[PDB]
């Protein structure tokens, strides 16, 4: 029954409607608009570095759902680099920080 | 004594030159010592040069290195290590056989903060690293300090061990220590590992004193233009 | 929303039961979530793990081909019943993909 | 010349008091030099063109070579129970894609409410 | 918490440092009953870097999810011969790294 | 509470119950230093009203409130003969109990 | 979550058969209240009989096919509800296996 | 993001300068009001003139340097605050470019 | 609200004058820690002197003028700060007279 106008995967907001029949009449069919965000408290500011700080202020501005990021993708990889010095040889290697969904 | 270790993956990996090493302590100082390598069908491979300068207490110390290939150690052929000494005439035959690899298996990284009742003490602080269930036991593990490695000394790491409840799987332990002045400063710590399963061969984990086990949750929730125009 | 399959018994003795396959995703689990609180226990799963309760009466044949994993379970009892789940990722709640009932008439 | 902007606004609230009809309009302005026209179509189905009237484009108030015209059509107040959108469209020579198609339906419009639900957790990083 | 979201098992951790010399011993026991010696692990004394002397040791303990859930407290005792009654206890449960408190803010507006 | 609101002492209680037989050893240690034995008082073991063949006993504990507000684990060590190994130990702090507290501030608009 | 849903008779006595289990001391016949999510035990290894069973119910412990049977003199009707069995020190938590009584008069 | 922090001097005229953008028609000089959160357009490619600055304001595209170029002639106290300058139909989600004005007399 | 500001010298004795009301029987000479807003009692009617303070301070009371007078004897740095005095069983509460010393030397 409920169309969907939004299906953010970076906010999570999913902005959706509904007309609900009124008490046996065509008059004062009143109009609905659910919004569903889910907010995280543990992701950083900079998603894809793990050293900013942690995330503390959220600023959703409807209109542009219906780039700074919130939230990660369950259908894609992130990626960065770190210094191993294994053998006395400082070396830049790529590492899979949400790793399971890099497979 | 005669001691061989065979090369890690993290050397093939990163170093990517790999080798491997017979060396020979607790025996009395005598030059004119051969080492050599066999395989199993009795082909020998070449050994290099400098040797190293034996220990000052009178006992030898030696290195010898020879590169096979990667697709070799992968095909599980064995291959056996010999020291020549005129002390003992029949040399020592050791094995460094690479037994290609059991079924693979991914490690789980958990990262702990320190204790609440450690930081009361307001002394030091001890970060813990418990990585677990990998097979087989190859995990090469790692701290850095806001982007800058740390001393390999500041920190130390177990050994594989097996697991009761996982039959055939591993875990081991990581420790680092600090003063509390630095866990208040905000710095943050990472624990990087490197594993054969691993997709990208390195993951890592990172916590800070907001993130490990807070006391207070600040938030400053704010939308706006909640009507909007929506299509 | 993911289908609401369905399946019963007709007395106790064999049960089996079907859930599709994810691509991409290496963790299959079958959590009964018959608890008060609501929290999904993991009873069959695989990265290796399995019930206390329910132990050589319960087993995974995952089949790429057909996108279908196989799970069989022997015998039947008065605890096993009641709904089941199926899903895949690193989360056993908010990873689910199916609502499966289980039920024997005995 | 710039492109030829275009809206439409849905039934008057106290209109829909009388059942008898209701008029939807689709307001066209811009388009210099002045060349539209407007097709109702329902469904991919144009409508018949006794139904929606058309008129002329005129010239904005302030006119340096702006012009705008005006388009309405009349529905049965019965039929709205379902919508069915009842799309409008516009034509210009000044458009890349020289149609903006336009249509709104009963649940397009002014929310009457707003059930806003925000949850708190430290385990929707993923947000699976 | 991340192991938690897998709903399959549980580790609690028991650390023992800075003890001189080696040979301590560590037990797990629940509401005073001691626990099966075949499902936890100890390692043996490590030396300390920075510490001349000091050793170091830890044991780790899996329990089911739900048996944590529960609200069941495990104690973990160390025996040293240095201790003055020569044994020690600790305990941690679900209530120990609780938020103590929420400061959330909702300023919602339509400009 | 009200104890707390005079800015002098407070004093910490080690109820123990339902042993038997007596002569129970009770002493007070704050972080690993056992306390002076003057510091504190200990009851006798007397029987147990409701449940027969039975005792229990009591100790208090003075304490400046200076510094019960700043830390002091305060563990109450008990050694009976029918315990596991003979000694268990309990310990309560300031924030032994303390709940989780909310502060909401809509800005409703 | 098994259900022995044991039957008796006004009067006379009922015995309520429950497993015995090892590495738990306090073993009890805590009675399902049901009213705001709390179970008050009728009787514990603790000597804890309640005022209403009191002199009326006993418990009796014999590890030879793992049981211990609780035997109730005497019945009424407030003797026809829920009395789950279980061990450790949270009763709520315990309370292993379920039953339930009834009246026959 | 980036802010021109341009200066002037009472009378006279004074040029801001911002970024033209490509796949953006709509090109508008916005005055942030800072009021009740809303920003109201000064100038725009849709021919809008505020009634305030009529007559004493021009805006000329060229994508020579990917930039266009806006005159403000003669200038008041008034003339003394915050202009994000953007493009796309919605005016307060663009402010690509953020400019402070102020006057020296 | 008063403030006596009394002064004295490094060693010696100095002799804190307070009011002494009626229908308040504990009597104290509280001591401003003000770090985390808590007052900390020096001495009371109750008998409580604090260690720092044990044997060098003392507390008499006469109704000729209601007036209650403290000597402290000996003088160290730390004796130089607010010594709020009060009746009532809430020290932070009472507080009925502010003062403050210092030190010469
Ligand atoms: C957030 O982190 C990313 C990654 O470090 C930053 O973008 C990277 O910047 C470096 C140079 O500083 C480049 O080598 C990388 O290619 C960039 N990443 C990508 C994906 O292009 C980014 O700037 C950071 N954001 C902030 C606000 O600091
Ligand atoms: C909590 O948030 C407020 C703003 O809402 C900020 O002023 C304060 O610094 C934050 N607390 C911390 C510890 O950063
Ligand atoms: C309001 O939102 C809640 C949460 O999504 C939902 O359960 C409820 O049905 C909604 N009410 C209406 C009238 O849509
Ligand atoms: C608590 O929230 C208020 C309101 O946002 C803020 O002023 C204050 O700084 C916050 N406290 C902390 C410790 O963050
Ligand atoms: C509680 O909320 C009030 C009002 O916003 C604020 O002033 C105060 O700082 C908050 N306290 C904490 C500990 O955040």
């Amino acid at each position: 029954e409920r169309i969907v106008l939004v299906d953010n995967k970076c906010k999570c907001a999913r902005i959706t409607s509904r007309i609900i029949r009124s008490s046996e009449d065509p008059n004062e069919d009143i109009v609905e608009r659910n919004i569903r965000i889910i907010v995280p408290l543990n992701n950083r500011e900079n998603i894809s570095d793990p050293t900013s700080p942690l995330r503390t202020r959220f600023v959703y501005h409807l209109s542009d759902l219906c780039e700074t990021c919130y939230t990660y993708d369950r259908n894609k990889c992130y990626t960065a680099v770190v210094p191993l010095v294994y053998g006395g040889e400082t070396k830049m290697v790529e590492t899979a920080l949400t790793p399971d969904a890099c497979y | 004594r005669v001691f061989a270790i065979p090369p890690s993956f993290a050397s093939i990996f990163l170093t990517k030159s790999t080798k491997l090493t017979c060396l020979v302590t607790d025996l009395t100082t005598y030059d004119s010592v051969t080492i050599s390598w066999t395989r199993q069908n009795g082909e020998a491979v070449k050994t290099h040069t400098n040797i190293s300068e034996s220990h000052p207490n009178a006992t030898f110390s030696a290195v010898g290195e020879a590169s096979i290939c990667e697709d070799d150690w992968n095909s599980g052929e064995r291959f056996t290590c010999t020291v020549t000494h005129t002390d003992l005439p029949s040399p020592l035959k050791q094995t460094i056989s690479r037994p290609k690899g059991v079924a693979l298996h991914r490690p789980d990284v958990y990262l702990l903060p320190p204790a609440r009742e450690q930081l009361n003490l307001r002394e030091s602080a001890t970060i813990t690293c418990l990585v677990t269930g990998f097979s087989p036991a190859d995990v090469f593990v790692q701290w850095m300090q806001r982007g800058q490695p740390l001393s390999p000394e500041k920190y130390v790491t177990s050994a594989p061990m097996p697991e009761p409840q996982a039959p055939g799987r591993y875990f081991a332990h990581s420790i680092l220590t600090v003063s509390e002045e630095e866990w208040n400063t905000g710095e943050t710590y990472t624990c990087v590992v490197a594993h054969e399963a691993l997709p990208n061969r390195v993951t890592e984990r990172t916590v800070d004193k907001s993130t490990g086990k807070p006391t207070l949750y600040n938030v400053s929730l704010v939308m706006s233009d909640t009507a909007g125009t929506c299509y | 929303i993911l289908p609401e399959v369905k399946v019963e018994g007709e007395l106790g003795g064999s049960v089996t039961i079907k859930c599709p396959l994810p691509e991409m995703h290496v963790r299959i689990y079958l959590c009964r979530e018959m608890a008060g609180s609501g929290t999904c226990g993991t009873v069959v799963s695989t990265t290796n793990f399995i019930k206390a309760e329910y132990k050589g009466r319960v087993t995974l044949k995952q089949y790429p081909r057909k996108n279908l994993f196989l799970v069989e379970v022997t015998q039947l009892t008065e605890s096993d019943s009641g709904v089941y789940a199926c899903g895949a990722g690193m989360n056993t709640d908010r990873g689910k993909t199916q609502k499966v009932t289980l039920n024997v008439h005995s």
